[PDB]
């Protein structure tokens, strides 16, 4: 505990002083309520290279942009868009440019005078060209950006005369960049556009047909086909998926989602707003489930199924003796190549807790972690999972992140992109926690067979063994 | 070439005073072009003798960009041969209107129009400096010489105090100075009693005083300018005073802005 | 299901009979799609001429730009100089979305910083943040010059980066000598070319505006070269190969080469290489300054003909075989130095390849899109070679470069049926590859949703793409390519007779159907 | 038919509709062809694993080799030296395949010249034919040097090319003092390289023999470099490149680089560039020979050691990091120059490029086939790739080398699937990759002709073609790649990662069936 203390503290000797109080109380030594130990959501200090985003990116890339028959226009000039098209890995089913458009990047293209004459006009018009080039859309979503939020350009209303003029749904988004602080109140107002504008709309229809096994998959983005490798154990347990949030996912799911009876919740800090509704209007009781390696896997199955009737659980042991062979011989196989190794994370707000499972299965230890925009309660829910006397850095920069790596030295590092290559440049195998480093699925237990394979051929790639040149 | 900016309370008669101001220092001999910074672009239409109805900001989106902006479809001539130059923007409530006047004024640094031989250029701003756009007349390399026009009326000093305040920072982060305080009158008990305990709380002095002359209104009626309409009147030889003392002004301290106490207090001191 | 011995991504895992038969019952029930016959007849009225003419009214949307933004740009620029900071005054969001692009096209780390304003720095000033963030920066990656960028909110509420940065100065946040130069880079006027051109301006203006006195022209006997917006690190390479071989004096000006290419070897160098402070502070000396994409570098050669009285040539990118000599005799006339035996043989070796496969080069038609200069001198190329553009676009062009293109095109009969357009995005050239189909388009990843929505049409529809441009993210190591000098001209050239001969042995591989032209020797 | 505005060549012309029914009406009335079922269960069959089998146990008949003659390497070596006319003693049709051959691969001409001896001179001896062909190739094409290699039908009849050049240079044919090397190619045994590894020993021989009582070892402080039979020129630049790098003095023995890539400026050269006799005649001088590919130069060994008196260190061809790391520290090691730091850097730069592909390439499986060298050094650079070769083939390779290739595949765990196949065609590779599939291959242009095959089984069963080695005709310009060094195996390295990802956007670019994996970031 005093190495890492100290460490602590010789990292800090570099900020100045407002700086140096500041990121003071944002690292901490895990003891297995957070409040006393680590304060979170808070401001970034400026010219540190922080890793977070914006509420752009948390609304457009995370939560609106997954769902596929919508289209998803970045309102104000071209970057926002430009650097987020495509970049985020949320799979899907469909015909892109036809029914689906996701991988698409629809924009205003803000120039001077829409800044100085405003962008209202433009965005009707906008509204009826996109009307009339891709008629199959289902729903129009309008992501602002920072001038949009500045200039007080009035989109709520022209949404509304739209959506009355061609009937259908326009969602006005308010996600100007410069709001909050990360990606989490992005989060927050994507939550409650989708609880203003789209997920009572069904609330006066009784034609779907319930079943008492209706569930609904809430806050997983398919990364990779994530959520499918989950949905097909949920249905291989007797469940009905009616929704997925929103991987892949429908603006009929969202809408059909409140005549669900359980709301399984994957990722917590994207989506607990809407959870919490649904629990206090329409009475659906929801849970959090962890897919991520056998053991958690096992456990989240069983959890689920406790919630239903017989018939549920026996189908669930089914499931669980009928995949127990195939992630036997992946531990079989994979595990002597890992036992032992440590690693370091630094992700957005969920995976930093959810994934440690999955390595202890492998044989591996977990001896720093870290979050970029979680809240407080993130950090109850993973000082329990962390082990003692380990590290936990809070908006961490990169000034520390490459000396708390250079002091403790792990043997993998699971990270973003911005310090892949940082990382793999110190000789420390590195893998994109983000996008799977464009591999995947993850989830279930699929998906913990690749898991394993990763780890591998990343950990043990001889490329690490060759960093120094045999004369020097 | 003396860059000079007309700041203080909205409404409490700029473009008039500027107006009369330019047209006085015009027929005594000097040159001068008047740059107005705000969207409701009427700052020249006593020199222009009509309104301009031709303004930066929709030309430029006529043409598409500011590169496509010439610079003679926006200068004019006048009274005196006073050139006008008014940049426009949007109608109220919508849009950007400090932008406007970024975009402007750069087009004017851009398209050679201060490098000609005049003497003043009088930038006149808005009451309501809301944003830093409607600041950059007061920037690096632009009006050096800031007179606040404000009246003897309590809210009219306030407003002056807090543009003192704003033009703190671009005072010490440049060399654009306070040259001093240009008094209106709304014929109240002041005139002296908080108007120079004002400026020498500010450490500044109020150059000139110009009173509530009703040939001023009836001039602007007949789209006119004091000395073009009478140029024999009380108020046009109040104007050229207020151009001479323009002309020999030397003061040109950084504003001291007083606090909300000391303003409270000075109320009641006079 | 997982065998362990072969596991199976997701590609081919979700073929499997269980996830379609999962994917099948999700569609089915709670997707509510449209019927395949409906999404059938869109997609075929999107490919139609009529499609195209609704999709060419367009004034207010736009679908797929293939532009960014300027302070992408501004970044690029500052990474050109030794131990710089690029430094963005206003939101984090954005200096996330230009690292993690750079790191898509170069896998490489890319440093740059902000000052993360908040609401309350929207509503109040970025001045604060601006003192705090210059003192970190400072303190915590200790540079020797930090290039201060703009992003659209600072733009907007008209934070004055010029008064900020004086009053961190003045009250001894940072010293007053440490060299902090910055540029007004707003995000809605032009593109990232933009913002690389007026960063050099701003640095050049930091550097030099103030000490002109004890100047004069010639007096280092060198020749400073702008490359501008340049993601090609073997462009920069030819560059100076190519003048050291001449024996000319040259100041490369924004030279990133080395930073975006550092070896792994253990330790992490965040700065690398670029352009000293004593070289900006002895530009004005030299004997004149060229440009090497004059398209995105006005403002850069306004400053430079004004105040440093440079009488900056007029030519072309230096791409291709013609554009090449021009540039070579250009800087020839200007240092009286000959041109080389080296670069008279290799222009005769690039001359030769032309020979070699201008049979299978001949008639080819390529759309093509990317930045001004680099549009301009692919065009100018494939013209050489006796390709045919059809479908040139540019979405951050101008009217005056769409004249010079259009006088490049009509001065050769390879030209004729060339069209030229600005404004225009990629959806805009996926109805023109639809309606008037070409052999091949040539740029940047994005390119490649284009060629699947060919191919969903027919296999006789599809329309290949090669990859030259930036970005470039589906490949790998393709920024270490060369475009620029012969050298960028044979691999150019190169690139195109290979890809022509791996279509036509594609479309040629069939047994018994088409192999009767399965040629060994092509 | 043909539309004047848009002319087909045979392909797609001979898919018209008339052709069509041409070609049908032709093969049912006269071709007597079987029925297409019986060929598809023939087909299906030699996809098996019997045919496997089958085709493992033959002894006298070969397909498809993977190999040449002797005569060719020698006259490849023979191009390397400075105004040198390979003079064939033989027949003519020899010259004019070796010519073709060349020039196919090179797009470059080639000079080779004949005694066109003829049934008469089989029965008689070549003598005649000897003198008249040394005089006339001396007198109309004027060479410093005439180098004489031999084809089959003369070494079966032993005419003495000893005996008949001095004959020949006694009775006037040529000046005494004019050099002519000469080496027995007996096309009957070894292959292409051992004609190379046999020339030079001739020309070696001839300069150096005699003349031994006056060299001290080490005199003029130099390295001898032998490199062997090679295709592309860049392994020559590359080496020259890193020895000048290193301040190391080097004698490239046979360089044919500038022969082999004249450029065109209107002019033809016969001869440019290559090894000067001066240069041979002071290799003993040397500090010691470097020979590049010692798979291959075994007779150059013995001489260099026996004649020379230098220890020839026992490297293997600098492909790779492991190995191009070992030459440069024994050239620095023999020349007491230190390995500079730019070597250093590109060496750091080629890890960082295998550490960010390494996701892409790992686990990957190969068959690969050419000669021992390349062979070899291709499997070390993939097994430090962590690539699994699978099938290593190797037509002119011998038991000590299959011995060599196992032990440096039993040192990696990347090696466990990996089989080493000696005296074995492309033929027994088509069995190999239908019955234990790999995901690549690696070799010449002859394996499309097995990507062909393997696609007609099914897209499943496809076996994508790198062409990497020697002859490549379908593609342009290859020759003119790189393979040894640092920079060789960034090339490689790029060449197999673009592979993998371009048949993953391939397979993945099927709208609404595998799209679902068309990432734009890969
Ligand atoms: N000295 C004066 N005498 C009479 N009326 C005046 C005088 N100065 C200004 N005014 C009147 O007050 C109004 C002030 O409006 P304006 O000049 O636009 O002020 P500002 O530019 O500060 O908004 C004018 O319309 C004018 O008629
Ligand atoms: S939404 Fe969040 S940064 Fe919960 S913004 Fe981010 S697809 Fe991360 S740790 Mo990218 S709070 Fe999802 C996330 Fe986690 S984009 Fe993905 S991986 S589980
Ligand atoms: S927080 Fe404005 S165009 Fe978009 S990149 Fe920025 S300069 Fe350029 Fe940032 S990403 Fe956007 S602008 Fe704000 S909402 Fe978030
Ligand atoms: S004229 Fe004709 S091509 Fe010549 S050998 Fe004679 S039949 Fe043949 Fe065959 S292998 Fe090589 S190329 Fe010769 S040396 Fe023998
Ligand atoms: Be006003
Ligand atoms: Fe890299
Ligand atoms: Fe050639
Ligand atoms: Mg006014």
């Amino acid at each position: 505990r005093e190495e890492v203390e100290s460490l602590i503290q010789e990292v800090l000797e570099v900020y100045p002083e407002k700086a140096r109080k500041d990121r003071n109380k944002h690292l901490a030594v895990n003891d297995p309520q957070s409040k006393k130990c680590i304060i979170s959501n808070k401001k970034s200090q400026p010219g540190l290279m922080t890793i977070r985003g914006c509420a752009y990116a948390g609304s457009k890339g995370v939560v609106w942009g997954p769902i596929k028959d919508m289209i998803h226009i970045s309102h104000g000039p071209v970057g926002c868009g430009q650097y987020s098209r495509a970049g985020r890995r949320n799979y899907y089913i469909g015909t892109t440019g036809v029914n689906a458009f996701v991988t698409m990047n629809f924009t205003s293209d803000f120039q001077e005078k829409d800044i100085v004459f405003g962008g209202d006009k433009k965005l009707a018009k906008l509204i009826d060209e996109v009307e009339t080039l891709f008629p199959l859309n289902k729903g129009i979503s309008v992501q602002s950006e920072c001038p949009i939020g500045l200039i007080g350009d009035d989109i709520e209303s022209v949404s509304k005369v739209k959506g009355a003029e061609l009937s259908k749904t326009i969602v006005p988004v308010r996600c100007e960049g410069f709001r909050g602080v990360s990606q989490s109140l992005g989060h927050h107002i994507a939550n409650d556009a989708v609880r203003d504008w789209v997920l009572g709309k069904r609330d006066e229809d009784t034609t779907f047909a319930s079943t008492p096994y209706d569930v609904a998959i809430i806050g997983d983005y398919n990364i990779g086909g994530d959520a499918w490798s989950s949905r097909i154990l949920l249905e291989e347990m007797g469940l009905r998926c009616v929704a997925q949030w929103s991987g892949d996912g429908s603006i009929s799911e969202i809408e059909l989602t409140p005549k669900v009876k359980l709301n399984l919740v994957h990722c917590y800090r994207s989506m607990n707003y809407i959870s919490r509704h649904m629990e206090e209007k329409y009475g659906i009781p929801w849970m959090e489930y962890n897919f991520f390696g056998p053991t958690k896997t096992i456990e989240s199955l069983r959890a689920i199924a406790a919630k239903f009737d017989e018939s549920i659980q026996k189908k669930c042991e089914e499931v669980i003796a009928k995949y127990k062979p195939e992630w036997e011989a992946v531990v079989a196989k994979y595990r002597p190549r890992l036992e032992g190794k440590r690693v370091m994370l630094y992700i957005g707000g969920l995976r930093p807790r959810h994934v440690i499972g999955a390595y202890e299965d492998l044989g591996m230890e977990v001896v720093g972690t870290g979050y970029e925009f979680a809240h407080n309660d993130d950090y109850d829910r993973t000082m329990k999972e962390m082990g003692d006397s380990t590290l936990l850095y809070d908006d961490v920069t990169g000034y520390e992140f490459e000396e708390f790596v250079k002091r403790i030295k792990p043997d993998l590092i699971g990270s973003g992109i911005k310090e892949k290559f940082i990382f793999q440049k110190m000789g420390i195998p590195f893998r994109e926690m983000h996008s799977w480093d464009y591999s995947g699925p993850y989830h279930g237990f699929d998906g913990f067979a690749i898991f394993a394979r990763d780890m591998d051929m990343t950990l043990n790639n001889p490329c690490w063994k060759k960093l120094q040149a045999p004369w020097e | 070439m003396r860059q000079c900016a007309i700041y203080g309370k909205g409404g409490i008669g700029k473009s008039t005073t500027t107006q009369n101001l330019v047209a006085a220092l015009a027929e005594m001999g000097k040159k001068v072009m008047i740059v107005g910074c705000d969207p409701k672009a009427d700052s020249t239409r006593l020199i222009l003798h009509s309104k301009a109805q031709n303004t930066i900001m929709e030309m430029a989106a006529e043409a598409g960009t500011v590169e496509d902006l010439e610079l003679e479809d926006v200068l004019k001539a006048g009274y005196g041969g006073v050139k006008c130059v008014e940049s426009g923007g949007p109608e109220p409530g919508v849009g950007c209107a400090g932008r406007g006047v970024i975009t402007a004024i750069n087009f004017l640094e851009e398209e050679g129009a201060y490098e000609d031989d005049l003497d003043f250029v009088f930038y006149d701003v808005l009451g309501d400096v809301v944003c830093g756009g409607f600041a950059m007349p007061i920037r690096e390399n632009k009006a050096q010489e800031i007179y606040i026009v404000c009246s003897g009326e309590m809210m009219a000093m306030y407003a002056a105090n807090n543009i003192s305040k704003g033009i703190v920072k671009y005072a010490n982060s440049g060399s654009v100075r306070l040259g001093g305080l240009i008094c209106n009158s709304r014929n109240t008990d002041r005139e002296d009693e908080l108007i120079i305990a004002l400026a020498n709380k500010l450490g500044t002095q109020m150059i000139h005083f110009v009173p509530r002359d009703n040939v001023v209104q009836r001039a602007e009626i007949r789209r006119m300018t004091v000395i073009e309409y009478d140029p024999k009147a009380k108020q046009a030889d109040e104007y050229r005073a207020l151009a001479r003392k323009v002309v020999d002004n030397k003061l040109l301290v950084i504003p001291n802005p007083i606090t909300m106490d000391e303003l409270e207090e000075l109320l009641m001191e006079f | 299901s997982q065998q362990v011995d072969k596991i199976k991504a997701s590609y081919p895992l979700f073929l499997d009979q269980d996830y379609k038969d999962m994917l099948a019952k999700k569609r089915d029930g709670f997707e509510e799609k449209y019927p395949q016959d409906k999404i059938d007849e869109v997609f075929q009225w999107t490919t139609t001429k009529e499609y195209q003419e609704l999709n060419f009214q367009r004034e207010a949307l736009t679908v797929n730009p293939a532009k960014a933004c300027q302070p992408l740009g501004a970044v690029l620029c500052a990474l050109g100089f030794e131990k710089t900071m690029p430094y963005v005054h206003g939101s984090q969001g954005c200096v996330a979305y230009f690292r993690s692009y750079f790191n898509r096209h170069f896998r490489e780390p890319v440093s740059c910083v902000s000052d993360s304003m908040t609401e309350d720095a929207a509503v109040f000033g970025g001045q604060q943040n601006m003192k705090d963030g210059l003192q970190n920066c400072k303190a915590t990656y200790k540079p020797d010059m930090i290039a201060v960028s703009t992003t659209c909110m600072a733009e907007v509420i008209g934070d004055d980066l010029n008064a900020f940065i004086n009053n961190s100065k003045k009250e001894g946040f940072i010293p007053d000598e440490f060299p902090v130069p910055f540029a007004h880079t707003p995000s809605f006027v032009g593109s990232h070319v933009t913002g690389w051109d007026n960063m050099f301006e701003g640095i050049a203006r930091y550097f030099t505006l103030k000490s002109m006195d004890d100047k004069v022209v010639g007096s280092n006997k060198k020749i400073n070269i702008v490359p501008g917006f340049e993601t090609y690190l073997g462009n920069f390479r030819v560059i100076k190969r190519m003048l050291s071989e001449m024996g000319v004096g040259y100041s490369l000006l924004s030279d990133p080469e080395e930073v975006l290419d550092t070896p792994a070897d253990g330790q992490f160098r965040m700065y690398a290489g670029g352009t000293t402070q004593e070289e900006m502070k002895d530009a004005p000396n030299a004997l004149n300054t060229v440009l090497l994409q004059p398209w995105h570098l006005e403002k850069t050669k306004k400053f430079v003909e004004g105040t440093w009285k440079h009488e900056v040539p007029k030519l072309n990118i230096p791409m291709g075989l013609d554009w090449t000599d021009e540039f070579l005799m250009k800087v020839s006339e200007i240092s009286g130095q000959p041109i080389p035996a080296s670069l008279t043989k290799e222009r005769g070796r690039l001359v030769d390849m032309m020979t070699d496969s201008h049979t299978w080069l001949h008639g080819k038609r390529f759309a093509l899109w990317g930045d001004p200069d680099f549009v301009m001198g692919l065009v100018k190329f494939l013209l050489e070679l006796g390709c045919e553009p059809v479908h040139i676009l540019c979405h951050n062009g101008n009217k005056r470069w769409k004249k010079a293109v259009d006088a490049i095109l009509a001065a050769s009969p390879y030209g004729k049926n060339a069209t030229v357009y600005i404004g225009k995005d990629l959806w805009h050239l996926r109805s023109l590859v639809f309606t008037d189909k070409p052999d091949f388009m040539i740029g940047n990843s994005y390119g490649k949703f284009i060629q699947r929505d060919t191919l969903h049409k027919g296999k006789e529809f599809e329309v290949p793409l090669i990859r030259i441009g930036f970005p470039i993210f589906d490949r790998h190591h393709l920024h270490r390519s060369t475009t620029l000098g012969y050298e960028g001209a044979m691999q150019i050239l190169t690139t195109l007779v290979n890809s022509i001969l791996e279509r036509l042995d594609e479309e040629t591989r069939g047994m018994q159907a088409t192999d009767y032209n399965h040629d060994l020797v092509r």
